RNA sequence: GCUAAACCUAGCCCCAAACCCCCACCUUACUACCAAACCUUAGCCAAACCAUUUACAUAAAGUAUAGGCGAUA
RNA sequence: GCUACCUAAGAACAGCUAAGAGCACACCCGUCUAUGUAGCAAAAUAGUGGGAAGAUUUAUAGGUAGAGGCGACAAACCUA
RNA sequence: CCUCCGCAUAAGCCUGCGUCAGCAACUGACAAUUAACAGCCCAAUAUCUACAAUCAACCAACAAGUCAUUAUUACCCUCACUGUCAACCCAACACAGGCAUGCUCAUAAGGAAAGGUUAAAAAAAGUAAAAGGAACUCGGCAAAUCUUACCCC
């Protein structure tokens, strides 16, 4: 019977967070601090996707020749193996043409 | 099992080598096992200045009153089993022999005035001080069921009671507690139960014979 | 089939529960009929001393005081049983001093370790 | 556990209604 | 499991609450139940 | 010694010392019947049957004359929750027969009957573990289970 | 009459599958490199 | 005797049998080594005795009459173990400057990982020793694939500890 | 003992221990806010006071503290009633058994004000590490617990098997450049006129 | 009212950073000790068969070129 | 480690009649029938039958490996 | 009342009906298998080894065979280590199966086909049968009794 039977413990979610009052900041550093940065420059994460938006082929495709010298040994088998993959899929599967 | 000899006698003969191991904690009790002298119904001032070498502020004139709203208050949380406030007013001595076998029924004690006022009887002495007081008052009872009929004793009319409740009080926090209620051997027999008893007798196996 | 179990002696046939044995040290050594000459000299003899009188009883008794632990260094080592022999000898060749380089000709060799415990 | 609130709500007043049709009060 | 359906119980009562007067494992059994409560409206 | 590694002997060397004895030792109960003149003892596994009799005559000296060895296989036949086999240890049993018609009897350790009876005051606790369990004022049946606190 | 195709030796379990038949090639230390890197409990017989 | 093996019969079943302390290794490093070679053969002597006690305890169904001093003999006879090590290799930092006893030497065997090769008494040299020349020191160019796999493998143990490690740190400051 | 063991009441290798923790259960941890090893202040022996809950108000002594868990047991206070010596017929008898205090819900008490105070780790001239509370710079000192064992250190007779004072401090050692193996051969007397041919180690 | 139900923290995933780690054991591994490594990947699959062929920072650019000039590269 | 063949060094074969002889045990094989068919058995049991001093059966250790091995060719057998 | 089994060794397995305790051999504690039997051997360098076995004697062979030292040098010590249990192994099982050798060739050893009742059908295994004797059937398969004769390959 899957529905628990006590309501869970209250969420509380401060509004006011370091994180939360701050959000935002320093995102039109361009267009009013005289284009010394890019906004894509304030984005922190992976290095092939700081500042770039791609599907799944494309992803895995700038993620082994971004940092793929550097990945691990069957962490790049199962890249390649998903590049093998995404490759049959997009090319040759699909109902649209 | 039945004793603790038939237990390390069978922790022994299946093999069970339990180590008996030393801990820094102790059980801390609060009160004793029984009566240090046994008063027997039908001098003792040195105990007295054992107690007020402890205590420092304690009249023996002023303790029948003070025994009494022990005694009434610790029979009145019999009513309604509030054991929080048993715990404060009866010894751990006096409350599994006051409420173990008044669990799952309901009595419905009622205190009346008394007839004779109380005096103290004789007074002994991790010290425990220890009073005897004399009580003949005028209670009645009425115990009944899980059912709610009655098993023990008409609601109505008051009954005379003679009792020697005996008091201890631990010697930094502890206050004066009921610790047992002495029965004399020439007391009268209680009040009959309102059902009938059978007593089975020798339950006999096929050999044996009665004799 | 096993796998997990310990491979003891007590498990393969005939010729292999004889060759290997627990972990006891050789003695001798076998000759024509599978005859045993046991070397006197491999066995090792117990040097054991004389407790006679002796007063060091197996526990120290409760009133006894305390101390920090100084492990023997060996700077510690040097200090105290060459360095006086040394000052006695400065104020007035060092295998005088205890100092020995080569330990072909002696029994009990420290480097590699030619005695045993 | 499947995470959220508003599931566990509507349980918890639906055994208020049984607890009222199983023990209907005075 | 990132959002799986934590409200599932109330959508088999919605069809089990009609067929609370059937025969058999159809007032009680959810598979057996929609196949006769579409058939009863 | 044991764990150790030994100095190997060339054929015209110093003869091999001990002088820290590694190992233990400990006799024990023979589980059947035996000889007036056999010790048993648990030897370690890496002590020889001529390193036992070096052992006894010098340590304790007693005069053995005939050392006679066996392993003893610990059962692999029991499992923890996790299934997995718990192996009780080998241990190398060793029957010792003492010299000069000499006879060994176990002693009895742990004598059964201590003085005469059960117990009281072994170290406040025990007391009350006792003094109610002859104070229990058993139910009378005459009563009918009615509680017999109130003097009524 | 199949299923009895285990017949136990001690001798001829050593000879083939043992540790030191699996060291002797060089394609046998692979097949003790790949329990090593699964983590098995026993790398040969 | 045979009486060595047990203490004195006025302690035979009295289920509590009092003992000292253990000696501490700082109480050891005043005595000399004819001391500590006279004094182990005193504590060997009594750790036969409690380890015959021990086994005579369990034969019997029931608990020692002091387990805490055997544990004490036990004690007393690391520490002495453990002076006479430190005398041992203190004297061997002055007379040959070695570090550990036994000679040795870092290799790398078939599986490629670096071992503490512990050498072995021989009696003729290594270029002739027929079964030491079977020993293969080295490894080959097919096991440099399983030692990046098994390096990748204990940096991914390594990076799920640590990982794990500040979300429980993140647990406590959010708790307190 | 396993890891994310579950400390409790009673000392973790205890029968009463072992039914409570057998070697299976996968319990919740128990969240406790890191002390430092140096940051503890509570000992075996304090005089301290309860705030929260039953006998709030009241100061006892500490028996007990599982430093695992950041509790301190004070004695007779924040107790519960159970029954020991339970048997097949006979009911037990009744002893208060007390519960354990987190550090946060018991504070300090200065031996001269009766207060609960706060405590500062304030190294001294004289003393290295010494409790000093915060309402008054009085010294708090690590009192006398009762021991480890049944020692007594006080009241310690030998028996035939200790040995004394005297000969556990007689320094006897003459150091020199000869080993335990070489100092006895000249104390017994054994003689080798064999020398130790030279093996290869490799 | 039985069987059961429910639970939340074990742990994990993805990134960023920072380049990781006494004794016995290659003979029958866990056994104290005796007279020689390097040499193209292939094929599925795509071509609707198959046979040449078929992928393994941004921008120039899917451009020049290649190709049963065809799939595609 | 079953099995096909080989190698090494072993072993086994009563009794009766007189040679890859006959009758016949142990042994090996499996003609025919019946039971069994989630069975005792992922090929067995009971009766019957073929050989049983040989091109026999068999214990042990070794050898040949899948683009192959082995094969008194059944395109058999090579861990159901 | 059954026994075409049993008892040892080999191989295998590895404490698996010993003590104590908890349809009508499992868990926990404790205890045992003691070497003479069997494994574990051999100092070099040369140099010796044509005539089987079969009661080995007659005979009779072909397939042509399982068995041996000396010379000189070196050498003088001794009894360590390991196996030793069981109702057991391989068959997923306490499986009518599989399993080498030595003795006993019916037992001195080892065992129990029936939980209790009733006495249906059908089914399985067996015994008996009037008169007939293959008319049965693809076929004398099966059973019961023993033989003749001829073809095909
Ligand atoms: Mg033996
Ligand atoms: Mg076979
Ligand atoms: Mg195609
Ligand atoms: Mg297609
Ligand atoms: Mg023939
Ligand atoms: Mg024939
Ligand atoms: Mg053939
Ligand atoms: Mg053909
Ligand atoms: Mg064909
Ligand atoms: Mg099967
Ligand atoms: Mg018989
Ligand atoms: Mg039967
Ligand atoms: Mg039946
Ligand atoms: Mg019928
Ligand atoms: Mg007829
Ligand atoms: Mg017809
Ligand atoms: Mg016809
Ligand atoms: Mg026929």
């Amino acid at each position: 019977i899957g529905i628990r039977l006590t309501l869970p413990p209250p969420k509380v979610v401060d509004r006011w967070n370091e994180k939360r009052a701050m959000f935002g900041v320093y995102d039109n550093i361009g267009i009013l601090g005289n284009f010394e940065k890019h906004p894509k420059e304030l984005i922190r994460g992976p290095i092939w996707l700081r500042g770039w938006k791609g599907n799944e082929l494309q992803r895995c495709i700038r993620k082994r020749k971004m940092v793929g010298s550097r990945m691990f040994a069957d962490d790049l088998h199962n890249l390649n193996k998903r590049i093998r993959y995404l490759y049959k899929h997009f090319n040759r599967h699909g109902k649209f043409r | 099992f039945k004793t603790e000899k038939e237990f390390m006698q069978h922790a022994r003969k299946a093999g069970l080598v339990i180590p008996p191991e030393k801990s820094d904690r102790s059980i801390h009790l609060a009160c004793t096992a029984g009566i240090f002298d046994a008063y027997v119904p039908p001098a003792s001032q040195v105990s007295i200045r054992r107690i007020k070498d402890y205590d420092a502020n304690f009249k023996i004139k002023d303790f029948p009153e003070k025994a009494k709203d022990i005694f009434i208050e610790a029979h009145l949380c019999l009513n309604n089993s509030d054991h929080d406030r048993l715990h404060t007013l009866v010894t751990e001595h006096c409350f599994p022999d006051m409420t173990w076998d008044i669990k799952y029924k309901t009595v419905r004690w009622s205190f009346v005035e008394s007839l004779e006022p109380s005096h103290v009887v004789q007074v002994r002495c991790n010290v425990y001080g220890q009073i005897t007081v004399r009580m003949h008052t005028r209670q009645t009872l009425a115990i009944y069921d899980r059912f709610g009929r009655l098993m023990y004793g008409q609601e109505d009319v008051p009954k005379d009671v003679l009792e020697y409740v005996v008091f201890e009080k631990q010697l930094p926090y502890g206050s004066w507690r009921m610790h047992t209620k002495i029965v004399p051997p020439w007391a009268p027999p209680k009040q009959p139960i309102l059902k009938t008893v059978m007593i089975p007798g020798p339950q006999l196996k096929p050999e044996e014979e009665y004799e | 089939a096993d796998r997990m179990s310990k491979w003891t002696s007590k498990r393969g046939p005939r010729s292999f529960r004889g060759r290997k044995g627990r972990g006891a040290k050789g003695i001798g050594f076998l000759t024509s009929g599978w005859r045993f000459v046991q070397i006197k000299e491999m066995v090792p003899e117990f040097v054991v001393p004389d407790l006679t009188g002796f007063k060091l009883k197996p526990y120290v008794s409760y009133l006894a005081p305390e101390s920090e632990e100084t492990p023997l260094t060996a700077a510690q080592l040097f200090s105290e049983a060459v360095a006086p022999a040394i000052e006695k000898d400065f104020k007035d060749n060092l295998e005088k001093y205890g100092f020995e380089p080569t330990q072909e000709g002696k029994l009990f060799q420290l480097y590699p370790r030619n005695f045993l415990r | 556990v499947k995470k959220g609130f508003r599931a566990a709500f509507r349980f918890q007043k639906e055994l208020e209604r049984q607890r009222l049709l199983r023990c209907p009060p005075p | 499991l990132r959002n799986r359906v934590t409200d599932r119980y109330f959508r088999i009562q919605e069809v089990l609450k009609h067929a609370r007067h059937f025969r058999g494992r159809k007032n009680r059994c959810y598979r057996l139940a929609v196949r006769t409560v579409i058939r009863a409206f | 010694a044991r764990n150790v590694v030994y100095p190997l002997y060339r054929l015209g060397g110093p003869q091999l010392r001990v002088f820290r004895t590694n190992f233990f030792i400990q006799l024990v109960r023979p589980g059947v019947a035996q000889p007036e003149d056999t010790v048993q003892f648990r030897i370690p596994m890496e002590m020889t049957r001529v390193d036992l009799r070096n052992y006894l005559e010098g340590i304790y000296n007693v005069p053995v004359a005939a050392v006679r060895t066996r392993v003893q296989h610990g059962s692999n036949k029991r499992r923890d929750h996790r299934n997995v086999r718990i192996k009780k240890p080998d241990y190398k049993v060793a029957y010792v027969q003492l010299a000069h018609g000499q006879t060994f009897t176990f002693p009895d350790l742990f004598p059964e009957k201590d003085e005469s009876p059960e117990g009281s005051a072994a170290d406040d606790l025990y007391s009350m573990l006792e003094e109610e369990r002859q104070q229990r004022q058993s139910s009378d049946p005459r009563r009918g289970g009615v509680p017999s606190w109130f003097g009524l | 009459a199949r299923g009895n195709e285990y017949q136990p030796s001690n001798i001829k379990r050593k000879n083939k599958h043992g540790w030191v038949r699996r060291l002797s090639t060089p394609a046998g230390v692979q097949v003790i490199l790949r329990r090593m890197l699964k983590g098995r409990k026993s790398l040969s017989h | 005797g045979l009486e060595e093996f047990f203490d004195d019969p006025k302690n035979w079943g009295q289920e509590k049998v009092k003992s000292g302390a253990a000696w501490t290794c700082q109480q050891l490093r005043n005595k000399s080594n004819e001391d500590l070679h006279k004094l182990w053969y005193v504590l060997l002597k009594e750790r036969n005795m409690l380890l015959t006690l021990e086994q005579e305890a369990k034969r019997q169904r029931l608990p020692m009459p002091s387990p805490e001093r055997l544990d004490k003999v036990v004690d007393s006879m690391d520490a002495l173990d453990k002076v006479v090590q430190e005398r041992e290799d203190a004297l061997r930092l002055l007379q040959t400057g070695q570090e550990r006893a036994r000679p040795g030497a870092w290799r790398r065997d078939i599986f490629g990982r670096i071992i503490w090769h512990k050498f072995k008494q021989w009696v003729i040299p290594w270029h002739l020793n027929k079964r030491y020349n079977r020993k293969r020191f080295f490894a080959l160019p097919y096991v440099d694939h399983f030692l990046r796999l098994e390096r990748e493998k204990r940096a991914r143990i390594k990076a799920r500890k640590e990982n794990l490690e500040r979300k429980k740190a993140k647990i406590l400051l959010k708790k307190f | 003992l396993p890891p994310h063991y579950r400390y409790g009441m009673s000392p973790p290798g205890s029968v009463a221990d072992k039914r409570k923790n057998p070697p299976w259960i996968r319990r919740r941890p128990v969240v406790v806010e890191p002390i430092s090893d140096e940051d503890w202040y509570l000992f075996c022996g304090d005089t301290v006071e309860i705030l929260e809950g039953k006998d709030a108000g009241k100061q006892g002594k500490v028996v007990q503290v599982i430093r695992q868990r950041n509790w301190v047991v004070v004695g007779g206070l924040n107790t519960h009633y159970r029954y020991i010596g339970k048997t097949m017929d006979y009911r037990g008898t009744m002893i208060p058994s007390e519960a354990p205090l987190l550090h946060r819900q018991v504070k300090l008490v200065d031996p001269m004000d009766r207060k609960p105070t706060e405590i500062e780790w304030r190294f001294t001239e004289a003393g290295e590490r010494v409790r000093v509370s915060t309402r008054s710079g009085r010294i708090i000192p690590k009192p006398e617990f009762p021991r480890a064992d049944g020692i007594v250190p006080e009241t310690w007779i030998d028996g035939p098997k200790d040995t004394s004072v005297e000969d556990a401090l007689e320094r006897t050692y003459v150091p020199c450049l000869k080993t335990l193996q070489e100092e006895v051969m000249e104390a017994m007397g054994i003689k080798e006129t064999r020398k130790y041919k030279k093996v290869y180690w490799y």
